[PDB]
């Protein structure tokens, strides 16, 4: 009553079964590669029923060395991963195999990685600021406790550095559990994160699930689901606050699109799978805080070729409560974190939640920066003197504000040698209220570059001669 | 220094061109030498004996694909039931059954609508209401059993009925005790068809009427003084029930099916010239040992091999051709 | 005139060698062929990616496996394939010979020599698709790989085990950077210490043959071929070799990396690998994606570049540093392959034609170039002198654009102009790490503020020469202790 | 000078190769005979 | 019989069925007959693919109009071959090797198959030796390599063919070796003009002409380059001659390959090109090369579709060249001839180690000035030079004079303008552009630098315009 391999084309494998023994959709099947140099056990996830007792499956491991006709065994259940407090402090792969301690967690309770999202009647909007000590984030994109946070950005703009910074600034003193899903990213970064968490002593409270970019598309599709299953167990069963870090969530979509045509699906616009939005919706709707059970999730969303209109990030946008959007233009200026204050957003950025003063200051900053963006071209072509005195004042104010929104982050020390700094929310609001009022117009704009609070500003201006 | 390095490089290159020229001439004249040497028949016999030896020392190993699961199971059930049932029928009954089944198969080919609507108990009732008396009782029983199961593709139904007709013809041949005669005749016919690819291609055009090609084969190859009647009829109905497959392919398939019913397997052995009867017995013995089951051996004469054996079965070949060794050695000289 | 031993004794050795044992094996038959692809019926036991032996010594690789047939890519000499030919299993997936004999040799993606210098003694064989090191088999990148280029070594430092992408338009100095990086390892090679030696593999994909010869000559002149291997898949090679050569080079490098050695592998360039793989996939009729590329092109590059890694001490501590090259088109980095590779590697060095024409050579675009290892891939002295050089230059470029002034702004513009002049460097003129440290020290500490901009370069040069003529203890101290002591700073 | 050296070396090595080709024809017969013997798995007089 | 029959005909692509065991090898030449009166001919088909079931897909070298399914096809047992030898010099041939000017000529010559592998890698020797042309822009900024590969990129009507004729005039006339001209997918009247001009200049006797032009099936257009290359290869290898291989236009070879691939049923690549675009380019180009001690100086005109240098064809062509002269529509519009884009053209031998320090320094200064000028074009287009600083104004004037001076009255341009061409020695070019960069001609009018030779012509034209040098 076991099937056999019929067709092999990269990560997609067709398997024939006896009538009445066709595995259910998403069941995990086991095949064997007996070639010595690559001997292994292939896990195949049933993707489609092709009729005539054939099923199309997506391999989790590489199919090199697989032979047509080899026996395929149906496990009778979907891919399941270990759950419980025991997964904290260890590294797993998409299938739940422990990496640092092979064989560990084999006897834990196992949960299917395929799960329906919480019922709508259980949902409750989350409106509660999550202070981070980052001036730009706290002022213009206030994060939400138990909300959904994304860091959009192109390749190499600082998404990972900002994830690590938020792990430092949030997960260090976090009272609950942390789950980090490395999805289709660099193995070196995974090792670095593992070592850094061990050094910070945060590993004992964190479960790491890694499926890197060298893995086949199936692993990159399902690693996010595995990590989300662990986080869901912590949320629902243990009744504990959870921190869910995902880097990079776009790799889930990309892996899905890599196999879309091999599964026989007509491609959609921009080469994506037709089921882009639906698969994204299932995954993202699983990542949520239900009434009384909190998940504070922070995802890094890769924006291909810096094109924010690309279907992937464009579809992802709908699933977030706060979005910090990193810009290539800001990055190339040396402003760090390379946040685009004119494009980022937060649902709790309104007078009701953050208070009148915070909202007024943030709106004034945004107005000034928008005006500066409007005048950029005129300044470049006709120079500055052709602007009105009011616009010259605004341009100076805007340049100083733009520099001050930069900050020396802890996780960025390795790249600058300058130890990071933290700025309380009240200090940020007061400092930017002073900036928008032209209080610090006498200081050079360079004094505002990569500093923390107002004391740092005074110190750096003094090092430059100017007096605050 | 650059000049000296270039001089060394060109010196080495010239040395290598001389080396490869010597290799080419040496291999060519060694090939000529061996071709001259092998002309002695006793040399051929000794080479065959050596390869047979190698076959004995070489240790054995434990180890209809086009059909799918549903079609395969249906065909297996139908053939088993046919063997159980029709075995007791008389030779004349077998001939009548085979003719009726061939007529049924050609009819089903003529109208594909019925096959389409039938591949997916009422099937039987339809069969009696259609051709209850047009076919004998045994023919109707076999046809109703055939429609009893389901088929992955409608073409599998016509394939199954053709298989049943071939089985009936082979059964009548066996009852007469001339299974070996029909097997040898089929193998020779396939050989000659392969020898003349133009004739096989001409016969392979299903567009032309079946009767014309059947008459061609009868008055060209099938109908001759030294042709078995059963083989003649089997090949005639096969060509008449053709669906674009090459005639040689159909003939070899028929021979394979016949030997399979005999319980053995086919083994096509090629050699420079025919081998002694003792050599034949030894080869059959070693093949049966290596594959663990009795295997019929069919001899092909082709001097290009210049000795040895080129046994082939189940898509795997054990080669002893002297020409193959010569080519391998030629490619073995860098 | 001739030793008469090899020429005559080779045949005798060969005849003593042709055992030619009888073999029982599955044979398939070629059913159709053309354009470098061939379909083979039979071979029920063939593996995915298995190597197939066609008649005449032609090799193929089984890529598509279905019930009907097997779609295979021919690895050269595809014009000798005919319908009906017999195809033989090899029983192995793609693999190449590996060993120390490959140093100083030019080979094709199968490991066979093409320099015409005789057979290579292979230590062993290595499959091309062995898994990359895991998360727990690595360690942090912490050893600097000195390219000898001030801009790269001070602003986008490369550590051992890192993947740094050299991306730019054609004729922007990408191969110049990579070849200079290879040549800069001569000093480390001569020390004889395997912990400092870097063995180099240069993969040429789709390059004109004479350009590969030019690279080989440039390496021979600088003594680089003593520790360099070249894997060549020139533009005339079959698309199979173009698709396969980076994997062959990676396997050759991996053999050394897993044996405690440090390897630098250059791919010149992955755009042509992607083109060849797209050609193969289209000929095999696999559905296409963006720019007609197969859905798994990102996988093609990612699994290749993830084998460049820094191994943990338990695995010997070896490393393989990757230097993939990408040729952008009209300076657009938004294209499919450039975006994929940029998202794969550990930073990038963007070479721009506009910067190159202005005299900024190497034409590193400071603002968008970055290293993702950072100070960890630098010695202490370089970190201190060049702590914030990249961001300083980004600010300088932004302010230069704005200014089309205040005293502070003028000072910033002057300092930035001096630093930009400082980072200029001719070709084939590497700088030792200590010389780089001293030059960057001059630039950043302000000692060039009293020099005219157009003089900076000359000044720098002369001053370094001065330190070599006398006061050489500064270079010695930097080189030995890896840090500039405050006493050495005062001196 | 390097061009002249290359030219004279070309002539000298061409003469060397011609002489080697002339000389080597004596022993090739033994090579081919031994190859025939081996591929026939038995000693061959010729 | 061992003959085949036509089963399918789709444009210039024909499927032929052969008896089993008689299937021709890939690239074999087959012959079929068209019998209809007006179009009666003997089709030459080239085996391109094996389709299975003894079917072969073949490319026709002549229009298949009038061909009938079922006609007999004979296998010649060998690929297309062309005559070789010194006898081909002075004559005009088509892709199949038939002589056009003297039909039946060369049938008794040695014939070489047009398909062969490129030279072994160990036989390749990089070539770094400047081929001086007398053109200021080419000599200064993109020096050509003797025994190297030169390309002239350009859109439609920017002067590719005129520049090819200029280089024939400058290099081929005073050439002791053999020249091979390959007209590929270009105007037939251009071929007739070249033939007449070569006869007039007494260069034909040393030249072999091979023409497959626009009004040809794609098979001929994609095999004529191979035919001409085979003639050049025979001259290089079998005779030890210096060879000049002129090709116009290689993009036509690529485009014909694309049409053939569409006919063959291959899945299109980006921009509709054949999947095997880079590979066909590579095989053809790597057959064009100078081996060790055997020199081919090849010059190829590359068409750029819709002025799109990003198009896959020229983009893949770029990698096979030693020197690249990229003609620009922008430069052409200004009346500057040759319409070279100095900032886009390049040469592998423009480095101080090969051309000396003076040549390199002057060229780099010219390129820097022109780049700075191009960077200012945004401001200048809106406001003019008046808003630029004094340094930028001076650089802009210098750059405008430099860009005028890079133009030259070409020898082949006399037929258009009526003015004789000029040759400029390399040393004079270097010195003149050195003075231009320094600013020793900043006072002369811009028009004084337009379409002249060396400094003597500059002085004379300045005097005519009322200035003094
Ligand atoms: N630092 C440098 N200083 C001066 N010239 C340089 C420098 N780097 C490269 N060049 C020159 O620039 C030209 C282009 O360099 P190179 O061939 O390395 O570039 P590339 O991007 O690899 O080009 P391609 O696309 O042709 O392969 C060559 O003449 C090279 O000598
Ligand atoms: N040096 C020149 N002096 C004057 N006119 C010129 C010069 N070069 C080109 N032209 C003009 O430009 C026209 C185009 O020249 P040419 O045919 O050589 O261009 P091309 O790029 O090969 O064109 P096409 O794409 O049509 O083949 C010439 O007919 C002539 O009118
Ligand atoms: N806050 C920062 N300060 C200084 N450099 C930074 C900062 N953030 C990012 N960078 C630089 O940008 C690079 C890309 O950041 P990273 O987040 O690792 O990549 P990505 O954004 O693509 O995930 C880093 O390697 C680092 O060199
Ligand atoms: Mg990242
Ligand atoms: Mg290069
Ligand atoms: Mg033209």
């Amino acid at each position: 009553t076991a099937g056999r391999v019929v067709r092999i084309t990269g990560p997609v494998v067709d398997v024939e079964f006896p009538r009445g023994s066709v595995p259910e959709l998403f069941n995990a099947l086991h095949a064997e590669i007996t070639f010595g140099a690559l001997a292994k056990t292939l896990t195949l996830e049933v993707a489609q029923h092709l009729g005539d007792s054939l099923v199309r499956c997506i391999s989790m491991q590489p199919t090199d060395g697989l032979v047509r006709g080899v026996e395929v065994t149906d496990t009778g259940a979907s891919i399941s991963v270990p759950v419980g407090d025991g997964v904290k402090g260890h590294v797993f792969n998409a299938l739940g195999d422990c990496l640092d301690d092979p064989g560990y967690g084999k006897d834990f309770e196992h949960w299917s990685i395929h799960r329906k999202p919480p019922a709508f009647s259980d949902l409750e909007p989350r409106t509660e600021m999550l202070e981070t000590g980052l001036k730009v984030v706290d002022l213009l994109t206030p994060y939400v406790r138990g909300g959904k946070i994304a860091l959009f950005g192109g390749a190499g703009v600082g998404k990972t550095v900002l994830i690590q910074e938020m792990i430092n600034r949030i997960a260090r003193n976090f009272g609950g559990t942390s789950v980090f899903a490395g999805v289709g990213e660099r193995t070196r970064e995974g090792n670095d994160l593992w070592v850094e968490l061990a050094d910070a002593n945060v590993l004992k409270d964190t479960a790491l699930v890694f499926g890197q970019m060298d893995e086949p598309p199936g692993t990159r599709m399902r690693v996010a689901l595995s990590a989300l299953t662990m986080a869901e167990f912590f949320r629902d069963e243990q009744g504990q606050d959870v921190l869910l870090f995902i880097d990079n969530i776009f790799r889930f979509t990309q892996a899905g699109s890599e196999v879309s045509t091999l599964l026989g699906r007509m491609p959609s616009a921009v080469g994506y799978q037709p089921t882009l939005a639906d698969e994204m919706g299932e995954l993202q709707e699983r990542i949520t805080s239900t009434r009384g059970r909190s998940i504070t999730s922070m995802q890094a969303v890769y924006v291909p070729a810096d094109d924010y209109t690309d279907p992937a990030p464009a579809t992802t946008f709908a699933h977030l409560d706060a979005t910090t959007e990193l810009s290539r233009a800001v990055f190339s200026k040396g402003i760090f974190p390379a946040v685009d204050p004119l494009a980022s957003s937060s649902t709790i950025l309104d007078p009701a939640i953050v208070g009148d003063e915070h909202y007024r200051v943030a709106q004034e900053v945004i107005r000034i920066l928008q005006r500066y963006k409007d005048l950029q071209d005129i300044i470049a072509i006709l120079g500055i003197d052709e602007l009105s005195e009011e616009d010259k004042q605004l341009v100076n104010r805007a340049r100083r504000i733009e520099r001050f929104l930069s900050q020396n982050m802890m996780a960025a020390e390795q790249f600058t040698g300058q130890p990071g700094s933290t700025v309380p929310l009240k200090e940020t609001i007061e400092a930017f209220d002073k900036l928008t009022k032209g209080e610090f117009d006498h200081l050079p704009e360079q004094a505002f570059f990569l500093i923390g609070g107002l004391d740092d500003l005074a110190k750096k201006a003094e090092s430059l001669g100017a007096k605050l | 220094a650059q000049g000296a390095q270039q001089i060394q490089l060109m010196r080495q290159q010239l040395i290598r061109q001389l080396r490869t020229g010597l290799g080419a001439e040496a291999v060519n004249k060694a090939a000529e030498i061996v071709r001259a040497h092998v002309a002695d028949p006793q040399a051929q016999s000794a080479t065959v004996d050596r390869f047979l030896s190698e076959l004995e020392q070489m240790a054995p190993s434990s180890v209809t694909s086009r059909l799918r699961a549903a079609s395969r199971q249906s065909l297996a059930a139908l053939v088993e039931k046919f063997d159980s049932v029709a075995g007791g029928l008389d030779a004349d009954g077998l001939t009548n059954l085979a003719d009726e089944l061939a007529s049924v198969a050609k009819l089903l080919l003529s109208e594909t609508a019925l096959n389409k609507h039938l591949a997916e108990a009422p099937k039987v009732r339809l069969l009696e209401r259609l051709l209850s008396d047009k076919v004998s009782a045994t023919t109707l029983d076999l046809l109703r059993t055939a429609v009893s199961n389901r088929w992955s593709t409608e073409s599998n139904l016509i394939d199954a009925v053709e298989h049943t007709a071939r089985l009936a013809l082979l059964k009548r041949a066996e009852i007469a005790g001339e299974v070996d005669e029909v097997e040898e005749q089929l193998f020779r016919f396939g050989r000659v068809l392969d020898a003349e690819p133009r004739l096989s291609a001409l016969l392979s055009d299903y567009t032309t009427p079946a009767e014309g090609r059947v008459a061609l084969l009868d008055k060209a190859l099938t109908g001759r003084p030294g042709v078995n009647q059963t083989a003649a009829a089997l090949l005639s109905q096969t060509v008449g029930l053709l669906r674009g497959e090459r005639a040689d392919e159909a003939v070899i398939d028929l021979a394979e099916l016949a030997v399979s019913r005999r319980g053995e397997v086919v083994a096509h052995v090629s050699a420079a010239a025919e081998l002694s009867d003792a050599q034949r017995t030894r080869l059959t013995e070693v093949l049966s040992r290596i594959y663990g089951r009795p295997v019929s051996v069919q001899l092909h004469v082709d001097p290009e091999l210049l000795g040895g054996l080129s046994i082939t079965v189940g898509d795997e070949v054990i080669d002893g051709s002297i020409a193959s060794r010569l080519a391998a050695a030629q490619t073995g000289l860098p | 005139t001739i030793s008469a031993a090899d020429i005559e004794g080779a045949i005798e050795d060969y005849v003593s060698s042709f055992s030619a044992d009888t073999e029982r094996e599955e044979i398939g038959t070629v059913i159709d062929a053309g354009d470098g692809i061939a379909h083979v019926e039979g071979l029920p036991s063939v593996m995915t990616q298995e190597l197939l032996e066609f008649p005449g010594g032609v090799l193929g690789v089984a890529l598509n496996l279905d019930e009907h047939s097997v779609g295979a890519v021919i690895l050269g000499e595809f014009e000798k394939i005919e319908e009906g030919q017999q195809v033989k299993r090899t029983g192995e997936v793609l693999s190449v010979p590996v060993g120390d004999a490959f140093l100083g040799r030019v080979v094709n993606p199968l490991g066979q020599p093409i320099d015409g210098q005789g057979d290579i003694a292979a230590e062993t064989r290595r499959a091309l698709e062995l898994q990359a090191p895991s998360v727990v088999q690595r360690q942090s990148v912490s050893e600097p790989l000195q390219t000898g280029i001030k801009a790269i070594d001070a602003m986008t430092p490369i550590g051992r085990g890192q993947r740094q992408l050299i991306i730019g338009d054609r004729k922007t100095g990408k191969t110049a950077v990579c070849v200079d990086t290879i040549l800069n390892q001569r000093e480390a090679w001569l020390t004889g210490d395997p912990k400092q030696q870097v063995r180099c593999v240069y993969v040429a994909i789709g390059q004109k043959g004479t350009t590969i010869a030019s690279v080989k000559r440039a390496l021979e002149e600088g003594g680089a071929m003593e520790y360099t291997t070249i894997v060549a898949a020139p533009a005339s090679d079959a698309a199979g070799f173009k698709w396969l050569a980076p994997y062959t080079g990676s396997a050759i490098g991996q053999h050394w990396m897993y044996n405690g050695k440090h390897v630098l592998i250059v791919f010149d360039d992955l755009s042509k690998q992607a083109d060849a793989y797209r050609a193969i996939s289209l000929l095999l009729r696999r559905p296409p994606g963006r720019e007609a590329f197969p859905g798994d092109v990102f996988y093609l590059h990612s699994r290749l570049l993830e084998r460049c890694a820094k191994l943990s001490d338990e695995l010997g501590g070896g490393s393989m540093t990757g230097l993939p090259i990408i040729e952008t088109k009209a300076n657009d980095i938004s294209a499919f392959i450039p975006t994929n590779v940029i998202s794969i590697t550990d930073g990038q060095c963007f070479l721009e034609s506009d910067l190159f024409n202005q005299g900024v050579r190497p034409a590193i675009n400071v603002g968008v170039s970055v290293s993702r290892v950072g100070g960890a891939a630098q010695i202490k002295a370089m970190k201190e002198v060049a702590g914030s050089l990249r961001l300083d230059l980004s600010q300088y470029r932004e302010l230069e654009a704005f200014a089309a002034l205040d005293a502070a702004s003028k000072a910033q513009l002057d300092r930035g102009a001096r630093l930009v002049e400082l980072l200029k460097q001719p070709q084939y003129s590497p700088l030792a790490v200590e010389e780089q440290v001293v030059a960057i020290f001059l630039g950043t500490q302000g000692h060039l503020d009293s020099v005219p901009v157009e003089d900076v370069q000359r000044f720098e040069s002369e001053l370094l020469e001065h330190v070599k003529a006398s006061h050489s203890d500064i270079f010695d101290g930097i080189r030995e202790t890896k840090k500039l002591s405050e006493e050495a700073e005062e001196k | 000078e390097v061009a002249q050296t290359l030219t004279q070396a070309d002539q000298q090595l061409s003469a060397q190769g011609d002489q080697v080709r002339s000389g080597l024809e004596s022993s090739v017969d033994g090579l081919s005979a031994k190859l025939a013997s081996r591929i026939l798995g038995v000693d061959v007089n010729s």
